[PDB]
């Protein structure tokens, strides 16, 4: 470190000052605390995670780790400013942090060319901080419930130190939002999970035959004409990165539309469709990822109260930002301790309780997996996520009293939204 | 008979001013949103002393009286 | 052609915009953390070129928190350091710098600044800010001010006029025309006849269509006004609730169109207005009196204000989209094209009104192309006109907006005070040579004198406010501290202004914007 270097980030911890987080306590070793031994973890070398990565090397962390699974592509490029087009077709974490360990001197940015579920608890556990630039939500739900998981209660009560903070991120357009979530102390990615706008899904009744939207045309062509056809060899997946597949669908999707006199199909809008594009500028994520960044400062060094939650930000018209303080949803089937109620007729027939299962608009779940303990062993009632079960169970979706269940117990619910075992108790009506 | 007069902040920050009753169901706090602003009321999202406003539930049981502000917010889902 | 590079952003202001994008100059001042971050923005998207004024070495804590700087760089240039990195972002931008400071720019070549689309000035001191703004005014030159200082972040835009017609809002009421419908559509109305239709062909009707046969039959059986008040349209709903044809049985049928009809019920009876804001843009001076000087923007705007009194009986022109609805493929297509060619009509009718005020300006009457035609009729409802006033003006005794100040310090922890406290740095700064607590050795008696010179400024320009102590302690502590996530805040921020301001699309903010680091809020002033 030279002369100078850190006097942007020194005055912040070696100084005191009114409005400072009541543990905070001025020294000029907290730098130099903060350096060696302040492990975080970022996940998403997107957009958003690029900027993360910088924005915490220049705010004096350190021990940096990044998780991301993509590859280099040619459309990241008018923002992903780590990457130049000699890259595309490498992994991004590799050339994040062969970026950052060259640009920042002595940064040690650990890249993991990896999927996040790749890693279980023992993993997750080790860092202090975890902030993630993520892509959907499913993945924000994931880590969510990772993250919960670590906690320990004994006994009813919750130990603080195994409390892990996670910082969320999320941008679209010229809209963008930030969160602090404690996991088993505020409001977590489940309590707000109705937050997330509708993620428009069109009738199949309109895709298969009565289109009024160009929109609707490329979707009749995507699940509709495509596994009618299977124009590049029968078995062959649609590739949405692949520009011949992508070149196929087009025209396809311009014979549909002239024919119901639909104006509108155009390249752009095809592989928007297709891939469900999000748009995105350099100057929206920057925001997001800076927002972030001075919160996992302010937790990791106690120099400022950390923000009570949430910020969303606009910039179509003017600048706007609000700030609020989300509540913690005392039922929430990922954060909250006791096992969810639900209610059923000892005759109603187990399709029925996975139906409540994935619609709920408070579960949400989209492939769910339920087990109880009937008898001695613990029973696979249905599982869906491997073929071989979901076929030796599939007649059980015709029963509840006739499977041997009894008012009072509670199931076992596995999905891939989250690698938590939610629990749910059985009431009969 | 009560007429309240609330104000809502959209993502831009326009303030507008909606007449209501206790009784009024969420949804129909939507409903006089989109009537003046065009928000379709399936993509609104209202937020008022930190809670997340139910569309079934009414006025009165999130507390909401005269002048309170709802503010209508968002999540944002790619990065 | 990799216009894939630039997909994302080409889903957001188009190639129209994205055209707009590359062939701007930009001039950036001060090469500061807070200056290439703005920069970052600018160049990623692919602004086409830029110059980076800036005449100070690279000092050990400017590599500290900046990402265009490097170890190597200091003792160099700033500007040329932060130029090199700069580039290597993206090699369809051309840099440039130079090593003169804004001082001595504006003493030697004014007219340097002649050349950019906007100048963006980073952590300028009171003076230099008072002289640039100054001269970019009188030049008609787009400035915006910014600035980190601590947890504190700010920038000032300064467009004497900057005037927009692609406004991009994120929702409008629709323009169904339903209330007072053009006889084009009166026609396609009366060839739908409901009590006399096939089976699907019931539930398949638009339910605009929908809508407007029941608003006969109202209209019919009130002999009178249309719905208004909530009990009204309650009524209208049921009355439209009865079209619903029943089966066999007994039972009403699940026809969505008809569900749809009565949920719309709420917009699609809306009253066809003009939005005040276009009021206020017709009854501007600019739009009453032509001259031969007026801008393309202000034709276009007398173009419908002409419109208004003949062809429209009082109304703007149809906008000719839209919203999905449940319908057949025909039904929809046909409806659409009723609302389409209207339209396509209604802006040909304007470039008549086009034609007509550049003869008395005297020029060409295909100047304005049946391109830049269309996106002023569909957006003629969503034009706005953001004036700005200049610096002079603002930090004048007799021009400040105290209302707007005193009226803000109500909450004593408003954004307002970070500004307050910026100006009151900023005379410590011209009285001093230095700004507060930059030396731990000066941070116990600058506490003292920075409460003096916040008391003198607000004596000044007679300001009764009362700022807490507080922030005179926190202003010092801050030492003139540029931490670098506050600067890349205001780089986002600020980056998408500018992008405003160069494709004329979206709309600016006006004024004054506030950023505090310490409580993640913010705030716009009209100072
Ligand atoms: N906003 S961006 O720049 O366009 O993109 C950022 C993303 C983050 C990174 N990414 C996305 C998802 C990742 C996962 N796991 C996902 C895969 C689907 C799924 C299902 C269930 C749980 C988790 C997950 N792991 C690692 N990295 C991911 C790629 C891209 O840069
Ligand atoms: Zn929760």
């Amino acid at each position: 470190d030279w002369e100078g270097r850190w006097n942007h980030v020194k005055k912040f911890l070696e100084r005191s000052g009114p409005f400072t987080h009541p543990d905070f306590e001025p020294s000029t070793e907290s730098l130099q605390f903060l350096l060696d031994t302040c492990k975080v973890l970022v996940i998403g070398a997107g957009g958003l995670g690029c900027e993360l990565l910088k924005n915490l090397a220049l705010s004096g962390f350190r021990q940096i780790h990044v998780i991301d699974m993509d590859t280099i592509d040619v459309s990241n490029l008018n923002r992903q400013f780590l990457f130049r087009p000699k890259d595309i077709g490498r992994p991004k974490a590799e050339v994040a942090a062969e970026f950052l360990n060259d640009r920042v001197p002595n940064c040690n940015v650990v890249p993991h060319f990896n999927k996040i579920q790749d890693f279980n608890d023992t993993f997750y556990r080790q860092f202090h901080i975890i902030v993630c630039g993520l892509d959907s939500i499913i993945a924000r739900r994931w880590i969510n419930g990772m993250l919960i998981s670590l906690l320990n209660y004994e006994d009813g009560v919750l130990d603080p130190s195994s409390i892990v903070p996670l910082i969320d991120g999320g941008t679209e357009g010229f809209k963008g939002n930030a969160r602090v979530i404690l996991p088993g102390m505020t409001a977590c990615i489940e309590c707000t999970l109705e937050l997330y706008p509708p993620q428009v899904n069109f009738p199949m009744c309109t895709i298969a035959s009565m289109p009024r939207l160009p929109e609707h045309c490329i979707e009749y062509v995507r699940m509709l004409q495509w596994p009618k056809e299977q124009p590049f060899g029968e078995g062959v997946p649609l590739d949405g990165d692949d520009p011949e597949h992508i070149q196929w669908i087009f025209q396809k999707s311009l014979e549909r539309a002239s024919q119901y006199n639909i104006r509108g199909v155009t390249y752009r809008l095809t592989q928007g469709v297709v891939k469900r594009i999000i748009p995105a500028v350099a100057s929206t994520n920057a925001v997001i990822a800076a927002v972030c960044a001075t919160e996992v400062f302010k937790i990791a060094t106690s120099a400022y109260i950390p923000l009570n939650n949430y910020l969303v930000f606009n910039d179509v018209d003017g600048l706007y930002t609000y700030t609020f303080e989300a509540e913690r949803k005392e039922n929430c089937p990922a954060c909250s301790q006791l096992p969810q109620n639900i209610q059923f007729s000892p005759s109603a027939k187990l399709q029925e309780v996975l139906d409540y299962l994935t619609n709920s608009a408070s579960l949400q779940m989209k492939s769910p997996a339920i087990t109880a303990t009937l008898e001695g062993k613990n029973r696979t009632l249905y599982l869906q996520s491997v073929t071989s079960i979901e076929e030796r169970t599939r007649p059980n979706l015709s029963k509840l009293k006739e499977l041997g269940l009894v008012d009072g117990q509670e199931l076992a619910v596995a999905d891939v939204t989250t690698p938590q075992t939610v629990l749910f108790k059985l009431h009969f009506t | 008979h009560h007429h309240m007069l609330i104000k809502v902040k959209t993502l831009t920050g326009k303030e507008i001013e909606i007449d209501i009753e206790p009784t009024d169901k969420v949804e129909r706090i939507k409903e006089r949103v989109e009537e003046k602003e065009g928000i379709p009321p399936q993509q609104q999202r209202l937020i008022y002393s930190g809670k997340q406003m139910n569309d079934e539930k009414t006025a009165a049981d999130y507390k909401i009286l005269g002048g309170s502000v709802l503010h209508l917010v968002l999540a944002l889902r790619g990065g | 052609l990799k216009e894939q590079k630039y997909d994302r952003q080409l889903r957001l202001w188009g190639d129209h915009g994205q055209e707009a994008l590359e062939s701007a100059h930009v001039c950036l001042i001060n090469a500061t953390a807070t200056g290439t971050e703005i920069l970052k923005n600018l160049v990623l998207p692919g602004i086409g070129s830029f110059t980076i004024i800036d005449g100070n070495q690279v000092s050990g804590e400017d590599a500290g928190n900046n990402f265009f700087l490097q170890r190597s760089s200091i003792g160099k240039n700033r500007a040329e350091a932060a130029m090199e990195f700069l580039q290597e972002l993206n090699s369809d931008v051309s840099g440039s710098f130079v090593e003169e400071s804004p001082e001595n720019l504006l003493d030697n070549d004014p007219s340097f600044f002649c050349r950019f689309t906007v100048v963006v000035a980073t952590q300028l001191p009171e003076s230099t800010s008072l002289r640039l703004a100054d001269v970019l005014w009188n030049s008609q030159i787009p400035l915006l001010i910014c600035r980190t200082y601590g947890l504190v972040g700010y920038m000032r835009i300064i467009i004497k006029e900057h005037p927009v017609i692609e406004s991009h809002p994120d929702n409008a009421l629709e323009d169904l025309r339903l209330d007072k419908p053009f006889p084009e559509l009166r026609e396609h109305f009366q060839s739908y006849d409901l009590d006399h239709m096939e089976k699907k062909d019931h539930s398949h009707t638009p339910w605009i269509v929908i809508i407007a046969k029941y608003l006969a039959q109202w209209y019919s059986e009130t002999n009178g006004r249309i719905p208004k008040t909530y009990k009204e349209k309650e009524d209208f709903r049921d009355l439209i609730r009865q079209g619903i044809l029943k089966n066999e049985n007994g039972a009403p049928e699940d026809e969505e169109n008809f569900e749809e009809a009565i949920k719309n019920v709420n917009t699609a009876l809306n009253t066809t207005q003009i939005p005040s804001s276009i009021e206020d843009i017709f009854n501007d001076d600019r739009c009453i009196n032509i001259t031969k000087q007026t801008p393309s923007f202000w034709i276009l705007a007398r173009a419908l204000k002409e419109f208004v009194a003949k062809e429209g009986q009082g109304n703007l022109p149809v906008r000719g989209t839209i919203p999905d609805m449940i319908a057949d493929s025909g039904k929809y297509i046909k409806l659409q094209n009723v609302y389409r060619e209207k339209a396509k009509k209604d802006a040909a009718a304007v470039g008549n009104h086009v034609a007509k005020l550049l003869q008395s300006i005297g020029q060409a009457p295909e100047s304005i192309s049946e391109k830049e035609l269309k996106l002023l009729c569909s957006n003629s409802a969503f034009l706005r006109v953001v004036r700005c006033r200049s610096l002079a003006e603002e930090y004048g005794l007799d021009t400040i907006n105290k209302d707007e100040i005193i009226s803000s310090m109500d909450n004593p922890d408003n954004e307002i005070v970070l500004y307050l406290m910026l100006r009151a740095v900023d005379r410590f700064h011209k009285q001093q040579g230095r700004y507060p607590g930059v030396s731990n050795y000066q941070v116990e008696e600058d506490i003292g004198k920075l409460k003096s010179c916040l008391t003198g400024f607000l004596q000044e320009y007679g300001l009764s406010v009362m700022v807490k102590d507080d922030y005179v302690h926190e202003f010092c502590r801050y030492g003139a501290a540029e931490p670098h996530t506050i600067a890349a805040f205001l780089g986002g921020a600020a980056a998408q202004e500018v992008i405003k301001i160069i494709t004329k699309q979206f709309v600016i903010f006006n004024n004054t914007y506030i950023y505090s680091g310490m409580s993640q809020t913010s705030a716009t002033f009209q100072l």
